[PDB]
RNA sequence: UGACGGAGCCAGCGAGUCUAACCUUGGCCGAGAGGUCUUGGUAAUCUUGUGAAACUCCGUCGUGCUGGGGAUA
């Protein structure tokens, strides 16, 4: 149930404390939470980012980060209605799509397209052939991994196919959700990281409640393929930035 | 000072066992 | 802005050149995206 | 070859030495490579494979 | 297996051409009317196969 | 292989290459039903059958 | 006994086009009739059989 | 047995990618209207 | 069942296989018609065994051509090749000889690589 | 003979059960060897076939070189 103590809020407050001063993690400004499950969620690892909605909190908005968007064959369709609506007309760094994304980005192209961007978002029919695409930079770890979007709010019957069109209000608001929320990849082992809060964007009583909202969706019962995956007793938590180390919470 | 109390406690575990 | 973007820059009324230097003075209260300028 | 010396000088010390993988492929030593500094371009018998590891005999 | 190219097998004699057939893609019409029969009909076939693949492993 | 096709003579008639023939990238063409049956059936084969 | 319903009703649809087919083909003039969605029908000439 | 007398006597799904189903965002309304 | 006549023609590394039998009057290589042969500055080279000839040859017989290998122009000069050598097959075969070998005669007048191309080289001095 | 930004297109070589990174942050299991998961950084002529680039077309600009500590927001 409900995790917000002294211990939590105390461990919190020196890994702030000690990434303000240490001089080995001044580059990295994040708090992951590590959940020590009890059991082995069964789950493989596909490399699909499902969203954990926060409940009060907006972690990021849509503007205030570079978002690569990467679409089907043609993408002209995409890349006109995208870019002349104002509804979303400046909402993405880059639109390309996966051919010429291939086509230019090969070798040491990708490392810079890593360090240049920090949100990509793949049209969700072809993010599933994007691990060759984008190398294996993006998907060693989870910093930079493609979310999927739907761009049409339209739905597929067998014989008969997807009318080609898009959607830019729609496109808005799962863009909005995907920076307004935090997400999770599943896998084999006990071991689950979640990304909750910034260094400055955000403070204690609010990452403290992020975490409890993440807690809440991932061992809840029901929203079963999005988010109820922990099936057992969920056993330890842990904050840390990427180069610090498990501050431990919630032992049970 | 948690931080380094934490730090020496997976350390001096790891070199327990 | 709502200044046309073929104009000549140096027909601009001198409301419009201001609410252009104001704009590119205080780029995030007017919701520039943070990508635009680094 | 990767890692069985530290520097294009050690390199230049054992060019042109016999080397051999674990399945008895015979195979000599020819030229250190540049930029990755114990990386050298060794000759076999035949193709060798990812999963071997060649053995330079000295006393 | 072994993977003659394309550009020597087009210029092969006639006796030494490769019959290499290709697979069928559509769903022809003989295959989709003919029937197989089921229940002790394919345990039959099942068991017929286990019998005939100890006999040839046995051999 | 390479040899017989360094010395194929292309004045090789076989009666043969009447019945067998080869696809438009040059390679042979292999009939995969029967050559003993036909693949197409007659009209009136179909209709029995149908 | 609602699943022997639907296995009949089923069965009932594809007898209905395997029929239509065979009719289709057996010999007299027609034509192709298109409707407003797709579904095809084959007119026959007012033609009495001979 | 209502519903089936009665017969007898009478959330995205995209087919090819079943990873749509946990991949795909849960807008809100919150998400389609106001200023950004 | 059908007149049909197939030529070849072959620039560097292109080669083309024209069918020609009798028809309506359709002319298409790879399926496309013959007015969308890219580089669409050597359209005309593609056109000049139709234009040298008159289109009242073509009226009555539909060409194909199928072009693999080469570059831009080594393909638009086989499919040139194709079409002239092939009309003179068909007028040879189905038509009279009279008519072949005035095509033969207009075609090398203009140049002969219509029909004969320029095949192993080069000169060792 | 440029620079941005889209689009159309055209090869021939090459098929060994073989082809291919490194350094970390931590969780869990294990007696240990280790296993598995997690995580950030660096490197890159990618990986077996589909595909080349120069080229062609369509919008947009508009041709007087490079530096660090100093100093204005």
């Amino acid at each position: 149930d409900i995790i917000k103590s002294g211990l939590a809020e105390k461990a919190l407050k020196a890994l702030i404390l000690q990434c303000e001063e240490n001089p080995s993690l001044k580059n990295d400004k994040d708090i992951h939470i590590i959940i020590n499950t009890g059991k082995k969620m069964g789950i493989n690892r596909d490399n699909i980012p499902r969203i954990i909605p926060l409940t009060k909190y907006k972690l990021f908005k849509p503007r205030d980060l570079n978002i690569l968007l990467i679409t089907k064959d043609p993408s002209a369709l995409y890349r006109e209605t995208l870019t002349k609506d104002e509804h979303t007309s400046e909402l993405f760094k880059e639109i390309i799509s996966v051919k010429n994304l291939r086509r230019r980005f090969k070798g040491s192209k990708l490392t810079q397209l890593y360090k240049d961007f920090d949100l990509v978002v793949a049209d969700y029919r072809v993010h599933h052939l994007l691990p060759e695409v984008l190398g294996s930079r993006f998907y060693h770890g989870s910093k930079k991994l493609p979310y999927m979007i739907r761009m049409s709010k339209e739905v597929k019957l067998k014989r008969q196919q997807m009318v080609e069109k898009c959607d830019p209000i729609y496109v808005r608001a799962q863009l909005r959700s995907i920076c307004k929320n935090t997400s999770y990849i599943p896998n084999n082992d006990n071991c689950l990281s979640v990304r909750v809060g910034y260094i400055q964007k955000h403070s204690i009583p609010e990452i403290l409640q992020n975490i409890q909202d993440t807690i809440n969706f991932l061992t809840d019962k029901s929203k079963r393929p999005q988010g109820g995956v922990i099936k057992g007793g969920i056993i330890s938590i842990f904050v840390k930035t990427s180069n610090s180390t498990s501050l431990p919470i919630y032992q049970f | 000072d948690y931080y380094q109390q934490v730090q020496r406690g997976k350390q001096d575990k790891k070199i327990s066992r | 802005a709502d200044v046309d973007l073929h104009k000549r820059a140096g027909e601009l009324t001198q409301e419009e050149l201001e609410r252009i230097v104001q704009i590119m003075q205080n780029p995030t209260h007017y919701k520039i995206p943070a990508w635009f300028l680094n | 070859i990767k890692d069985m010396f530290s520097s294009a000088m050690e390199v230049a010390r054992f060019e042109g030495a016999q080397i051999k993988t674990v399945s008895g492929i015979r195979g000599e030593i020819k030229r250190a490579l540049s930029k990755p500094e114990g990386h050298y371009r060794a000759a076999f018998e035949d193709k060798i494979l990812m999963s071997d590891i060649v053995i330079l005999r000295s006393w | 297996g072994l993977k003659v190219p394309k550009a020597v097998q087009k210029e092969l004699p006639f006796k030494s051409q490769i019959h290499q057939m290709k697979p069928q893609k559509k769903k022809t019409y003989m295959a989709k009317r003919a029937v197989v029969l089921g229940g002790d009909e394919k345990k039959a076939r099942s068991f017929i196969q286990k019998v005939l693949t100890i006999s040839k492993a046995k051999d | 292989l390479r040899e017989k096709a360094k010395e194929r003579n292309p004045d090789e008639y076989y009666h043969a290459m009447h019945s067998r023939k080869t696809d438009a990238k040059g390679l042979l063409i292999s009939s995969r039903h029967g050559d003993e049956e036909d693949e197409s059936l007659s009209m009136d084969q179909v209709k029995l059958l149908k | 006994v609602k699943q022997h319903l639907q296995r009949e009703t089923q069965l009932k649809q594809v007898q209905q086009r395997m029929d239509a087919q065979r009719e289709l083909l057996k010999k007299g003039s027609k034509k192709k009739i298109v409707d407003s969605s797709g579904k095809i029908s084959f007119k026959w000439k007012k033609q009495r059989k001979r | 047995l209502e519903d089936i007398q009665q017969s007898i006597l009478k959330f995205v799904k995209d087919h090819r990618y079943p990873g749509l189903t946990p991949g795909l965002a849960p807008v809100g309304l919150s998400d389609e209207e106001d200023s950004s | 069942a059908v007149p049909s006549v197939q030529t070849f023609g072959k620039k560097k590394s292109a080669t083309a296989v024209a069918h020609v039998k009798a028809g309506k009057g359709l002319i298409k290589v790879n399926g496309s018609p013959i007015t969308l042969v890219e580089p669409e500055i050597l359209r005309f080279k593609v056109y000049e065994p139709l234009l040298l000839v008159g289109l009242d040859k073509f009226s009555n017989i539909d060409i194909r051509v199928r072009v693999t290998g080469g570059g831009h122009v080594s393909q638009v000069y086989a499919i040139r090749q194709a079409i002239a050598k092939g009309l003179v097959a068909y007028h040879q075969k189905y038509v009279d000889e009279q008519s072949k070998n005035e095509l033969k005669k207009a075609f090398t007048s203009y140049d002969r690589t219509l029909l004969i191309a320029d095949s192993r080289r080069p000169e060792p001095k």
